[PDB]
């Protein structure tokens, strides 16, 4: 039953939470995918600090 | 210190490596002994230990 | 710097299969013909269903679906029709497609067998293999008592790379070499390995010896139809599908080289 | 959801050449074709009839991805003769071969037939 | 005229490590006219070799019996004048080593060149008056020729 | 190459005889085996050079004091001196035009042009001096001017080149500002973590021993002690 | 949940050897000799008329 | 700091490249002027790419020390070794 | 911009071949490619014309020269190390031994001509010799991706 077509998910721009005004979570809200703390530290470690304020605050809640 | 486990070493981390008056490397094996505690202060100042 | 003179000899005939033998060519041109047989020989098949009432237990899509795989009579149709794609009319016309329809009720007790026999063709020349006057009919669908399938069917002109029901072959037994001289093959224990129905050596051999100034030659056959083309027919339909492939891209290539300047 | 068209595979798309010639800048003498919407049909035949030519020196076919249907031809001959004249003769000695074999299917089909 | 040496062996062993692989043999050979050990690998499907077999070698630097050097290139449309075809097996490599029983102060008296015709290796070990022309990093030829 | 050899064989094989004519007329050529012999300044060097690389082999004796020799560093000198042999068509057979002074005073140089530390007081200059040690005592024992001679024999132009070479290999090698090697450190322990296995005398090893590291234990679940002897109770068992 | 018209490896018309197959069966055939005397040689076919499961014959037994 | 004296390595870091191509980009993309020939480059990236293989960027380097000072550095100055 | 030149420059695949981990490469030859390369640079590996020129299309660092065969007669064949030679780049050179390389080869005779094509060599960019596996193309220190990065 694991198909490709009820996995596939992409998101630009999309709606949002309440509490917080960062993306939903779920393809069923067309939420994004979690940028955790794991992706944090590897981005820590390629010294990308850009990149890693871009996804943590240009790209999820500015 | 419940027990204490003797026995010669077959790899040469624990031998004795030493060098011969010619220059070279060699690696003694020698007795030591593995303990089952941890007492450095009283094991350490004992006599035949190193 | 210049073509070969290849030859045929067919050893078997029949309505469902033909088996022959092209010798003095090269490897290329027998795999490029067998893949052609498969991929690049048009033929009539269902490509286009209108369900206007369907209360049996296999949705539409399994019926369509299957309507599609049927095969049709298309020895001297598929010559004279056209593409869709080319054609200058619109809907369905003649020219570029044939119209089938089906109108079927269970109003008996028993279970109704929705046969191929069922589809009823415009054209008495495209007609369900199996309706060609042994050999049963297709089964499409069963029906209980008070069920319904009726639909408005259209054929059209395709090939193999399209879809695989545009496939008028049920098989294409594609060899050379049975005796393995040319040693394209390792076997590592060869006396293991049964002989082939073309092989010609003794039982107490199992492969022949190498040849170093060995090329792949006498290639054999078996085109399998599925019923469509006649066996011939899909072998000359083929060759002049290859040929007709090679004339249009040298056409383009001379446009390419003129466009130059 | 992405399942390309299956037509998109042999029909040619509004505006898109079906063969280009490149001239090859690394060695003398050498072109590649790139054709489109073909296949190992068409390559595997071209490769090898022009391997038999002793003036090409070079004569290999590659599909770049399967997905794609596109395929890139390289052709390397001597100074006195030229790859497009090879691919020329290439196309018509195939012809030339398909065309004879079809008339001696059709005499074996003939010869079968009235046993 | 473009030869580094040349001479006559006799094949004295052939696969005495057991046979390896399938296509390709190791024959152990010895000469007569200059007394030089030979291991050489061939393919023997399409170039057989039997114990006791006689061949003439002559590793040559170039093709044509003519001094001129080659372009690593293969190029089949050559009508130039070539030994090749005076015989019958034929390989090309590059010598990659040159051992001896040179010391710290003495010259070497004997030498073995190494030679790798793409993986095919060959050994040429005997006296330094027939290796002179043997130098690593060049490309040399096999021309080998079997005779009765 | 200067850790594990004998006495004898690291003398047989670092120092330069200039005494032997018949062996440096077989490894130099004509102009230098003359200089080599009459001038006695450049004996003195090599002979400084010599004493140098045996007190470098005495710090590596206290510094490996176990047969190790595997060592990680910046830039592999065999695969360079290979790549020059090459680059250049060096014949091993034929003498070299490679003067040693030349191999003495260009690898002094070019441990000058290695700097790790920057600063010419008395401090930065022992913090060169012991940051780049390792280094310049495996650059001394691989390019001395013996090796040079008579194993990879390579000519002016390719040690030229390959002291150019070392250069830039290992300024490419050096540490870059801004670099997070905390979180990469962390990476790197953490990773194979997760491929070790979680399980004489039993002893704790894989992730509860990591554990037990990282979060040090009052309490540790097989604390050991590792005896070693002195005298004849390392040799026989009875006093043992 | 009713025999395929087409084998899926090769392309040879099944749908057409189903009933003719369990026509046999009933006729005290073996399967194997069914499946000969039905024409069927390569072991792809004969997996799809071996291995078939009419289960349209239970779906038909629900009122429509 | 005294710029006569910069203790800091002449070469230029894999994440000074990395930021000195990424706003030289953006000011490209700005429509800022070119210091360089463009013969096919359009692409901000690529001409900012070009202008430091041919060092004429017109960007200087505050290198930030934990004392507190700093060192001027400019992309003509640092050594590129990639 | 400022984001895609940083992963361009700092984040890309090539440049993270190598890792500051254990000083070695971390993506290496795989299944397929692995075991047909092992089975490809043997002794016993001979290709002819056709195929030499149907495996050198698929070359993109490739000056468009073919190579003089390693054999010219009776018929010419090419062999798998005279095309690994031109897959390796530039004039790198290595030593490496295969997965089945004797301990008792490097000692007695024949240990610079190997038999069993053991004793991996890789000279001015050309496989003199040698079977390629993991230990040569693998993720393991000093392989020929190592010294290629
Ligand atoms: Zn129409
Ligand atoms: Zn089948």
């Amino acid at each position: 039953k694991h198909m490709v077509d009820d996995k596939i998910h992409s998101r630009a721009r999309g709606p949002i939470q309440i509490l917080n005004r960062q993306p939903m979570e779920g393809r069923s809200r067309d939420g994004g995918l979690r940028f955790g703390e794991m992706e944090r530290d590897c981005q820590i470690a390629h010294g990308a600090a850009q990149f890693l304020r871009e996804r943590l605050f240009e790209a999820s809640d500015p | 210190i419940s027990k204490v486990y003797m026995h010669l070493p077959q790899t040469d981390n624990k031998k004795k490596i030493i060098i011969t008056e010619d220059g070279e490397f060699k690696a003694l094996q020698e007795w030591i002994l593995e303990t089952d505690g941890v007492s450095l202060m009283r094991v350490l100042s004992e006599k035949d230990v190193d | 710097p210049y073509a070969n003179q290849p030859t045929v000899r067919i050893t078997e005939l029949t309505d469902e299969n033909v088996k022959f033998i092209i010798e003095n060519t090269d490897l290329a041109v027998a795999n490029s013909i067998r893949r052609v047989f498969i991929a690049e020989v048009p033929i009539i098949a269902i490509d286009w269903v209108q369900i206007d009432a369907n209360s049996s237990v296999l949705h539409d899509e399994f019926i369509a679906h299957r309507l599609g795989l049927i095969p049709l009579t298309s020895d001297d149709i598929v010559d004279k029709l056209q593409y869709s794609r080319d054609c200058t009319c619109e809907e369905f016309c003649p020219e570029c497609s044939v119209e089938f329809t089906l109108d079927v009720r269970c109003n008996e007790d028993q279970t109704r067998h929705v046969t191929s026999r069922d589809l009823i063709s415009n054209s008495p020349r495209v007609i369900p293999v199996t309706s060609r006057n042994e050999q049963d009919d297709i089964l499409i669908v069963k029906l209980r008592k008070g069920q319904e399938l009726r639909l408005r069917a259209y054929a059209k002109k395709g090939f193999g790379k399209e879809h695989a029901k545009w496939n008028p072959t049920a098989g294409v037994a594609f060899e050379y070499d049975p005796d393995n001289a040319l040693r394209h093959t390792v076997y590592p224990k060869p006396e293991e390995w049964p002989k082939s129905e073309y092989s010609e050596l003794d039982e107490d051999e199992s492969q022949a010896p190498y040849d170093p100034n060995g090329k792949p030659e006498r290639f054999y056959y078996n085109v399998e139809s599925c019923g469509s083309l006649r066996p011939e027919t899909i072998v000359l339909s083929a060759l002049s599908g290859l040929k007709k492939k090679l004339s249009d891209l040298q056409t383009q290539l001379s446009h390419e080289i003129q466009s130059d300047v | 959801m992405n399942a390309p068209p299956a037509f998109e595979s042999f029909l040619l798309f509004e505006g898109e050449k079906k063969i280009t010639i490149n001239k090859d800048t690394k060695v003398p003498n050498a072109c590649l074709f790139t054709i489109n919407k073909e296949d190992h049909t068409l390559g595997n035949i071209i490769k090898s009839q022009l391997l038999k030519d002793p003036q090409v020196l070079f004569a290999g076919y590659k599909v770049p991805h399967p997905l794609e249907h596109k395929i890139i031809i390289r052709v390397q001959t001597t100074p006195d003769y030229s790859p497009q004249e090879a691919f020329t003769n290439a196309i018509t000695d195939l012809i030339s071969e398909l065309s004879l074999l079809e008339e001696r299917f059709r005499v074996a089909i003939k010869d079968k037939q009235e046993g | 005229a473009g030869i580094l040496f040349e001479d006559i062996f006799d094949v004295k062993d052939i696969d005495p490590e057991g046979k390896k692989f399938d296509r390709v043999s190791r024959l152990h050979c010895e000469s007569e006219s200059f007394k030089m050990d030979l291991i050489l690998d061939v393919n023997i499907q399409i170039y057989p070799v039997d114990l006791g077999d006689k061949f003439r070698l002559v590793i040559a630097s170039t093709l044509y019996e003519d001094g001129t050097l080659d372009d690593g290139e293969y190029n089949p449309t050559d009508d130039r004048p070539s030994r090749a075809d005076q015989f019958e097996y034929v390989m090309y490599g590059k010598v990659y080593r040159i051992e001896g029983d040179e010391t710290s102060t003495e010259a070497a008296t004997r030498l073995s060149a190494y030679v790798s015709y793409g993986g095919l290796l060959m050994r040429l070990q005997g006296d330094a008056n027939n290796l002179h022309g043997f130098e690593v990093d060049s490309r040399v030829y096999l021309l080998m020729k079997k005779l009765a | 190459a200067t850790l594990k050899p004998s006495n004898k064989a690291f003398e047989k094989k670092f120092r330069f005889d200039y005494t032997n004519e018949r062996a440096l007329r077989r490894t130099l050529q004509e102009d230098l085996v003359k200089d080599v012999l009459s001038n006695a300044h450049i004996q003195n060097e090599l002979e400084r050079e010599f004493e140098r690389m045996r007190e470098d082999r005495e710090v590596l004796r206290v510094i490996f004091p176990t047969g190790d020799s595997k060592v990680v560093l910046p830039c592999n000198l065999l695969r360079m001196i290979w790549n020059a042999q090459k680059i250049f068509h060096i014949n091993p057979r034929l003498p070299s035009d490679l003067h040693p002074i030349k191999v003495v005073e260009g690898v002094k140089e070019l441990s000058k042009k290695l700097v790790i530390v920057n600063g010419d007081d008395p401090l930065s200059r022992q913090a060169q001096e012991n940051a780049t040690l390792l280094f310049n005592i495996h650059l001394r024992s691989t390019l001395c001017s013996r090796r040079m001679a008579e194993e990879f024999r390579l000519s002016g132009e390719a040690f030229d080149w390959l002291l150019g070479e070392i250069e830039s290999k290992f300024n490419q090698a050096i540490a870059h500002p801004g670099e997070m090697v905390g979180a990469l450190a962390a990476q790197s322990l953490g990773e194979p973590a997760t491929q070790m296995t979680l399980n004489a005398k039993n002893v704790t090893l894989g992730v509860p021993r990591l554990k037990e590291l990282i979060n040090i234990s009052k309490k540790p679940k097989t604390p050991s002690l590792t005896v070693f002897l002195l005298g004849q109770s390392a040799r026989d068992a009875e006093r043992a | 949940m009713i025999i395929p018209v087409r084998c899926f490896t090769c392309g040879k018309i099944v749908g057409n050897k189903w009933e003719a197959y369990l026509g046999l069966l009933q006729a005290e055939y073996t399967e194997g000799d069914a499946l000969d005397a039905l024409g069927l040689k390569r072991y792809c076919c004969r997996r799809m008329l071996l291995a078939h499961v009419d289960l349209i014959e239970k779906l038909l037994n629900y009122a429509p | 700091q005294a710029n006569q004296k910069r203790i800091t390595t002449p070469y230029m870091t894999k994440y000074e490249r990395a930021r000195v191509l990424g706003t030289r980009a953006l000011q490209i993309a700005m429509c800022a002027p070119v210091m360089v020939e463009l013969e096919g480059e359009t692409d901000p990236l690529l001409i900012a790419m070009k202008e430091l293989k041919a060092r004429k960027i017109p960007i200087i380097i505050r290198r930030y020390l934990p004392d507190g000072s700093y060192e001027d550095w400019g992309v003509d100055e640092l050594i590129i070794s990639d | 911009l400022e984001t895609r030149a940083e992963i361009q420059e700092l984040a890309m695949v090539p440049r993270m071949i190598v890792t500051p981990q254990s000083n070695r490469p971390v993506m290496g030859i795989v299944q397929d490619t692995l075991t047909a390369v092992r089975k490809f640079t043997k002794r016993d590996v001979f290709l002819e014309r056709g195929e030499v020129m149907n495996l050198l299309m698929f070359l993109s660092t490739w000056d468009g020269k073919v190579p003089q065969p390693a054999i010219l007669k009776p018929r010419p064949l090419w062999t798998g190390k005279q095309i690994f030679s031109l897959i390796i780049p530039g004039h790198i050179n290595c030593i490496r031994t295969h997965s089945t390389h004797p301990d008792d080869e490097d000692s007695g005779p024949y240990k610079h001509i190997s038999p069993g094509d053991t004793k991996v060599v890789v000279e001015n960019g050309e496989l003199i010799m040698g079977i390629l596996c993991k230990k040569s193309l693998g993720t393991s220190a000093g392989s020929l991706v190592h010294i290629s990065y």
